[PDB]
């Protein structure tokens, strides 16, 4: 409807309140970083041989020299 | 006549990002500055008449979302006075009509 | 007006179509006769996908 | 023996277009002999062309037919190198069919401006191990290799929707632009190529990939404005880059053009390359075509033009006037005019020597001689031909070097105009129309 | 920088409020009388008053009649459009030649139409619809409206919206964190994409992530927009909106001009009427600047008799450098300046004049100074010199490579030596033709 | 301050023929001066115009440059109007690249007879008081609604039809809109917003001025009178959909058989009282720009029953017909000029040219003294017309620029001075004779 | 899902099994393909043909509207080398305009008419470009011809 006390939107009993309500999500406070402990960089990728966060080739070698 | 076309992705990715000189002119370059990846690029060369009007139905879907982006912001240049954007060569936007 | 619209052919013929002897070929004919994709016809008859 | 598809031609000699420092012409260097006063005029123009800071400056290369416009041409083209736009065009090509004289002048232009670019990015690119996804919204992961890592990432929802309408398979080369989320297959790695028996019309082999998976760096282009041009003249304006099916770009697009790419260039965002646009046989340009230049040579964006041109006073296309060159005279005093001079025989011989060197032929100091003494008493461009026929001459005769008698017999064999016109005389009526 | 042309230095007229010329002012110099002329027709386009009415520039090669119907542009601002052609521009193979003309004559003439833009934008925090406890008689639960949360750089705020928005926020396929625009004056919203905050909660996504809007989350501007009417011409003559298959088709098929009647013509006529009455629009009738004219045909000349009488047209400027030619498109049929008499009869002629030596050699001081040179006064006396033997536009030609080569002998001003280096180098016209005429048997 | 898109050009001041009702011209009167001779044939040819009963008749007018052939051409479109369709053409607009002139002709007649239309339509014009839609849960698709409209005196209640439904949502039609509605068209359309029901109301829906309630009953009636020409009329008829060909001009060489039906069902039209035609007037100015092939398409276009009242003007003595060697009158065939009466207008006197010097002054804006109408007299019999013509305006801008508010003679002599005539520029070309291009 | 499709073949000559790329088979499909067709593979371009329904299905009907043909007399499998010639001009035509793409197999293919057009001068220089990288990679050599001017 649409009338002089504004819209309103109406469903028979069973209809299924189609209008799901939305919530934003609640992520963490730092975005993930790179695991060795001399990088500063964003994670931008895992190591599929040890599973570690990696930002680059440099920590690639650094990381999997040592495992 | 379809493998040696320069249109392949692989001549495309070789011709954008891999080039010997500092400066030096390649074709596809243009492709950076309008929203068409290489294979998008190949596929509508190669699959005629169909692609082009799935990416023309797609062209206008990006055109009101451009033009928002286009007319409410002015932050100066990128990394201060430097760096162009990917759709940066559509201007077919900025005439008021 | 709704009555300008008045001119019509005086002819109206169905568009030629190609008869071939073989398996293969007539449901080539077919496909074309059907809209050669479900993706194509739609993009004609409906606009887009 | 692995034959390039690019071979000697008439102009491949030349190297560029050899000058000292001053600007000062060496007597023979880089493929080029003698025509000192026409190549310091040359280097001035070529030194302005690098300073770039006037637009619509236009030369005019004239002189007798054989005394070396379009080898002064060519030779600033490899002098200027690439990097800066050089669209060469004989006069004829601007007559079209689609567009009109003024257009396929205005794209000439616009052909040769050169707009640099930077462009900052990261892309991946590399061999595809697999690919996983489950069903609790959807959760995956994939794994990339290089010759040098392979790594894993956790991708969202929108790229498996993607990757599952690409159908990707493990063994595949992919890229993928990060801040854009394209994805573009580029082949199969080549250890992959047996594991089918027969294989799709579409299908490419490619080596895996090497180095970083993602490379972070910025890049420049050059593209010229006249692709800025036809992109914005239709919706998918690009194709027409390579169709050549477009025309008559309205002039609106154009003056915007000119707008945004002088407002980067204040905003700092692009630079502009000043190219050149080189028209061979200038003065079969129509007067119509001809009066077009007067205004374009006045555009604060014009390449500099060179014209080469082979004419005394003449009528003028579609006039019945006559006038220098076959040119208005209201372009000409808008030209600056560099004129060449006729060879003596003492530059002839060493141009003759420069297409041996060129062919790697080897030639007596007897058949230089003759050779030069022909390429006197005829046209230079006819000795230039009879070199490499003395050459198969030779190669036919179980020869390695060639002589006198070699030449007398090619020259037998095939006329210049001066012997042939003369015998035609002698049969005239057995030939027709007068 | 921006980059040096052959107009560069001309500034404007350089007139007395008196409306006389000065003998040199706003990088002219001579032409008085011509210069003064010009101040009239630059006092008849800002007044608004007229149609149709135009004048000729005629006079001999590089004498100025381009550099004056420019130094008008200068005097009117950027604000009223001035639309150059040469008259070989009609010969397009499109369209006919009268149209190109036509189309031109439209060119010149501005609206400036002003309008508002207010738009709600913003990143999605939630979308909340909100209940009635008492629903109405026979249904289960009813909506009075949806709360939309949005988020900028500036704040955050719910907006209240009426429940139809909720359909098409299930057209568009938003989610909570994207960012999102609605037209305030029309009620239509639209998603731009995942909002940047989130660029992080997948190693690869595949969408091009969006910053954060700045400014509050209601936008409003004014903005005084302009459109000439021939671009109100084509936009009526091939519609842009692609919701059916004649626009598709005809936008997938190639672009042409096409021969626009002169019923659109009207119906826009009609309408920039409705809306100039109303004040909605501002109007400037602008300059139509032809060079070459002497490149049209009869024909279209025949076709300028209607044009330029017409009580829509812009001011007309021409220039030609012609004497008594034949005609374009006739046998043998001679004209003053190339013009048919009964055209040439329609328009004002502005005698463009010869420069002295004087003249001359201060034109090329003006060039100097602008082309960013600096020269000797024996160069420069030089110079001048060779402009009385030659012609304007070679001597002032000559400046540049003189730089270069000056530059190239270690220098910081152009000498006696160099122009004259340049000289010996570079022929003239006149120079040049003689060499033809000796070596006549050659080319 | 105001500026509309027309104004003051070469014929603005003329504003009818200046005829009495027994047919003779007034010296001066609607704009028209002088000029008694054609002034009264055009009179005649003007009336037959309204009579319309006859076929394809014709005027060439001729007599030398600037003596008001297109003065009397305007002076008879304005005394005709703008119910009835005048069309000009310059004669070179029909070398078309997109068509072959015996189409560009065929078109430029058939744009000059009007189909005249009334379209009296029934329509509801209201304010929405309030909307119901009604959706199925999935269904087939059955919709059903209610609607409700004001005005300030009565209001009523809809039950709402299908297609309807589709066409009031298509335009967001909502509480407090005023909307017109087309009953037998089915079309809505809005006017605006009532200033009452808006208050109930959310962050912004639409913006737009207001428009007050309308006013008496809800259900009233419309009138239009459409004025269409053949070739319109013909266009639509082209091609299906084919209704934006009326502005871009694309459609080339119509086939004739479309032309052969419009014929039968235009006079099925007049036969039924379903629309009236008006047949007009065609003017192709400068005529003499048209090739043979062309005259001798008018010579048997202009003998159909469709054919408007056609009007040649041209200025050109014995010239050779364009495209052809043969020399002949006003650059036309006999073939042609045996078809057509000839009206025959006259150079001016003194009285004449200062006259119509001052009823351009008066359209212009300008006070001039009777010394400076003196010397533009004089100016204008030295010269052409058409330059003293041009002087007036000009004389008036340089005494605006000193500050006066009356021209005098030495602002004339000054503008003479500043701006050649033609005579003045060819004499002139003779000391440069070594200096313009192609003499 | 689907690596691959299995498919078994015969002949007079024989019996192979062959492992066809996904692309091949959804070529099978595109021309309605079933066990008991006679079908030609060309494995080296991906060309796919039905020559007919095998003889030994011939009674599956007595009547039904498909072509039946002998069960073929050929080896299973065949190789030969083959020389392929193709112009620059070619390169330059079938790269320039997009493809119709559609293999007949369509139908917007119907309504852009194909028409000669003035090829662009960039073109060609990648033509020349992607040639150069072939006939170093030896995939290609090079005949540079003769045109020959009657008239
Ligand atoms: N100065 C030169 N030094 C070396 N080769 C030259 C020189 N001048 C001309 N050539 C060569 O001589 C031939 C004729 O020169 P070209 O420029 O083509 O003549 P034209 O001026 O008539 O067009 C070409 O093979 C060209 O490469
Ligand atoms: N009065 C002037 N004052 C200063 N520079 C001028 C003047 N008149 C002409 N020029 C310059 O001389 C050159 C030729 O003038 P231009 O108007 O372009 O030639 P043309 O008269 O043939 O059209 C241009 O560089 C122009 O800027
Ligand atoms: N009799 C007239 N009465 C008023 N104005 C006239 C008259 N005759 C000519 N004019 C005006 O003088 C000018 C010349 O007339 P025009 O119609 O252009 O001449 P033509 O078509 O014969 O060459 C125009 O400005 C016109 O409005
Ligand atoms: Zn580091």
């Amino acid at each position: 409807c649409s009338g002089a006390q504004g819209s309103t939107l109406s469903f028979p009993p069973g209809v299924p309140a189609p209008t799901a309500v939305s919530q934003r999500p609640s992520p963490s406070g730092p975005p993930p970083r790179c695991s060795v402990p001399g990088c500063p960089h964003p994670r931008r990728y895992a190591c599929s041989r040890t599973g570690q966060a990696l930002c680059s080739l440099q920590c690639y070698r650094i990381n999997l020299q040592m495992r | 006549l379809r493998v040696l076309s320069p249109f392949a992705p692989d001549y495309i990715q070789r011709s954008l990002f891999h080039r010997k000189g500092i400066n030096e002119e390649s074709c596809f370059s243009f492709l950076r500055f309008i929203d068409i990846s290489p294979a998008e690029m190949a596929n509508l060369m190669l699959q005629g008449l169909l692609a082009r009007w799935l990416a023309l139905f797609l062209s206008l879907k990006a055109s009101y979302r451009l033009h928002q982006l286009r007319s409410w912001g002015a932050p100066e240049g990128e990394s201060h006075q430097r760096y162009l954007r990917n759709k940066d060569f559509l201007l077919g936007v900025n005439f008021p009509l | 007006p709704s009555f300008l619209c008045v001119a019509s052919p005086r002819v109206t013929a169905v568009p030629l179509d190609s008869y071939c002897n073989d398996r293969s070929a007539e449901y080539e004919r077919r496909v074309l006769k059907e809209g050669g994709s479900l993706a194509a016809k739609q993009c004609l008859l409906n606009g887009a996908p | 023996d692995v034959t390039r598809i690019e071979r000697i031609g008439a102009h491949s000699h030349i190297r560029g277009l050899g000058l000292d420092d001053a600007l000062e012409p060496r007597q023979a260097s880089q493929g080029m002999v003698g025509q000192l006063a026409a190549r310091r005029a040359a280097g001035v123009v070529l030194e302005m062309i690098r300073e770039g800071k006037i637009a619509g400056r236009a030369v005019l290369i004239a002189g007798q037919p054989g005394t070396g416009k379009t080898a002064i041409a060519m030779g600033m083209a490899q002098a200027l190198g690439p990097d800066t736009p050089f669209t060469a065009i004989a006069g004829s090509e601007i007559f079209s069919l689609e567009m009109s004289k003024t257009e396929a002048l205005t794209q000439a232009f616009r052909r040769s401006i050169g707009v640099r670019i930077k462009e900052e990015t990261e892309i991946i690119e590399g061999e595809v191990v697999e690919i996983q996804i489950d069903r609790p919204s959807k959760v995956g992961k994939l794994t990339l290799k290089t010759t040098e890592m392979e790594t894993i990432y956790d991708l969202g929802t929108k790229m498996i929707e993607s990757l599952t309408k690409d159908k990707v398979q493990a063994g595949d080369v992919i890229t993928i632009d990060k801040a854009t989320g394209k994805i573009s297959k580029l082949g199969r790695s080549f250890t992959r190529a047996r594991d089918y028996d027969a294989m799709g019309s579409q299908t490419k082999f490619v080596q895996c990939p090497d180095g970083e998976l993602q490379k972070r760096k910025e890049v420049v282009h050059t593209v010229s404005l006249h692709e800025i041009d036809v992109i914005n003249s239709r919706t998918q304006g690009f194709l027409a880059l390579f169709s050549g099916d477009t025309g008559e770009i309205k002039s609106e697009v154009r003056e915007q053009i000119n707008a945004k790419v002088a407002e980067w260039r204040e905003e700092g965002k692009a630079e502009i390359i000043p190219g050149v646009l080189f028209i061979d046989e200038v003065h079969m340009l129509d007067i119509e075509s001809f009066s077009f230049l007067n205004r374009a040579l006045e555009s604060d964006m014009a390449p500099v033009l060179i014209m080469a041109t082979n004419r005394g006073i003449t009528r003028i296309r579609g006039t019945s006037y006559q006038s220098p060159h076959g040119i208005p005279i209201d372009l000409l005093d808008r030209l600056l005019i560099v004129s060449t001079t006729p060879y003596s025989e003492k530059d002839t011989k060493q141009i003759l020597r420069i297409r041996c060197e060129e062919e790697d032929v080897e030639m007596s100091e007897d058949a230089y001689t003759v050779l030069t003494r022909i390429g006197l008493e005829t046209s230079l461009r006819y000795a230039i031909q009879l070199i490499t026929a003395a050459s198969l001459v030779c190669r036919k005769r179980k020869g390695t070097e060639v002589q006198v008698d070699d030449i007398k017999r090619v020259y037998s064999l095939f006329l210049d105009e001066s012997r042939s016109t003369q015998y035609m005389k002698e049969y005239q009526d057995a030939f027709l129309f007068n | 920088t921006q980059r040096i042309a052959s107009h560069s230095h001309v500034k404007g007229l350089g007139l007395d409020e008196s409306g006389l010329a000065k003998q040199a002012a706003s990088g002219l110099v001579g032409q008085e009388n011509a210069r003064e002329a010009c101040g009239v027709i630059v006092e008849l386009i800002k007044s608004k008053k007229m149609a149709g009415r135009a004048v000729l520039l005629a006079g001999p090669p590089g004498t100025g009649k381009t550099a004056l119907a420019l130094a008008i542009a200068q005097e009117l601002g950027s604000k009223v459009p001035f639309c150059p052609m040469v008259g070989s521009e009609v010969y397009s193979t499109e369209i006919k030649k009268t149209e190109v003309l036509m189309e031109n004559f439209r060119r010149a003439i501005g609206l400036r139409i002003k309008e508002t833009k207010e738009v709600y934008e913003g990143e999605v925090t939630e979308l909340t619809p909100c209940e009635t406890e008492n629903p109405m008689g026979g249904y289960g639960k009813t909506i009075s409206h949806v709360i939309i949360g949005l988020k900028t750089a500036k704040g955050t705020k719910q907006l209240k919206l009426d429940p139809s928005i909720f359909e098409s926020l299930q057209k568009e396929r938003v989610e909570a964190g994207d960012v999102i625009y609605i037209e305030a004056n029309s009620g239509a919203v639209k998603r731009q994409g995942r909002c940047d905050t989130y660029a992080t909660e997948f190693d690869l996504e595949a969408e091009e992530y969006v910053p954060l809007p700045k400014g509050d989350v209601h936008k409003k501007k004014e903005i005084i927009q302009d459109v000439t009417l021939h671009d109100l011409d084509v936009a009526n003559a091939r519609p842009q909106g692609g919701q059916d298959i004649l626009s598709m088709m005809g936008q997938l098929m190639k672009p042409k001009k096409t021969e626009i009647t002169d019923k659109l013509r009207g119906e826009i006529n009609k309408v920039v009427n409705k809306y100039i009455d109303q004040g909605i629009a501002e109007l400037v009738p602008g300059v139509l600047f032809v060079d070459e004219v002497h490149m049209l045909d009869i024909e279209c000349f025949t076709y300028l008799h209607r044009a330029l009488e017409s009580s829509i047209a812009p001011i007309v400027i021409f220039a030609s450098n012609r004497g008594n030619c034949v005609i374009r498109g006739t046998e043998d049929i001679t004209s003053p300046h190339g013009i048919p008499l009964d055209l040439l009869d329609r328009v004002m002629i502005i005698r463009t004049m010869l420069y002295t030596p004087q003249e001359m050699k201060q034109i090329i001081k003006i060039r100097a100074q602008t082309e960013g040179i600096n020269i000797s006064e024996e160069a420069l006396n030089h110079l001048g010199e060779i402009g009385t033997k030659t012609t304007l536009r070679y001597s002032v030609q000559l400046l540049t490579p003189a730089n270069l080569l000056a530059k190239i002998n270690g220098k910081d001003s152009i000498e006696k030596e160099h122009v004259e280096e340049i000289s010996e180098l570079f022929y003239d016209a006149k120079s040049s033709a003689k060499i033809l005429a000796d070596q006549q048997d050659k080319y």
